[PDB]
């Protein structure tokens, strides 16, 4: 049952970025949060890529897959 | 819904190799 989330997640991010280099790095950001498991790291990179409000959805976009506990803490770290 | 969707999308890209 867990598969479309990837398409909707990748399709959404692509709808916002529409770029490749950006998605590559953003894809790298997620890969990092997976290995290092450091929410503080995701926020940093996500910013460098989401420096503009236009890429705001990335926060709410990634949250879903982001651990329920980390989701809240993710909110505590983010001002929005 | 935790520690499952991440690998789904993460690995999905790992397969795409884009």
């Amino acid at each position: 049952m867990d598969r479309k989330v990837a398409r909707e997640f990748r399709h959404k991010v692509d709808f916002l970025i529409e770029n490749d280099a950006e998605k590559d790095y953003l894809y790298d950001v997620l890969r990092m949060y997976h290995q290092t498991m450091d929410v503080a790291v995701l926020v940093g990179d996500l910013k460098l890529v989401i420096n503009e409000p236009s890429r705001l959805p990335l926060f709410d976009a990634i949250r879903p897959l982001i651990p329920l506990k980390h989701q809240v803490e993710y909110d505590q770290l983010t001002p929005r | 819904d935790d520690d499952r969707y991440l690998r789904e999308a993460i690995q999905e890209y790992d397969n795409i190799a884009k």
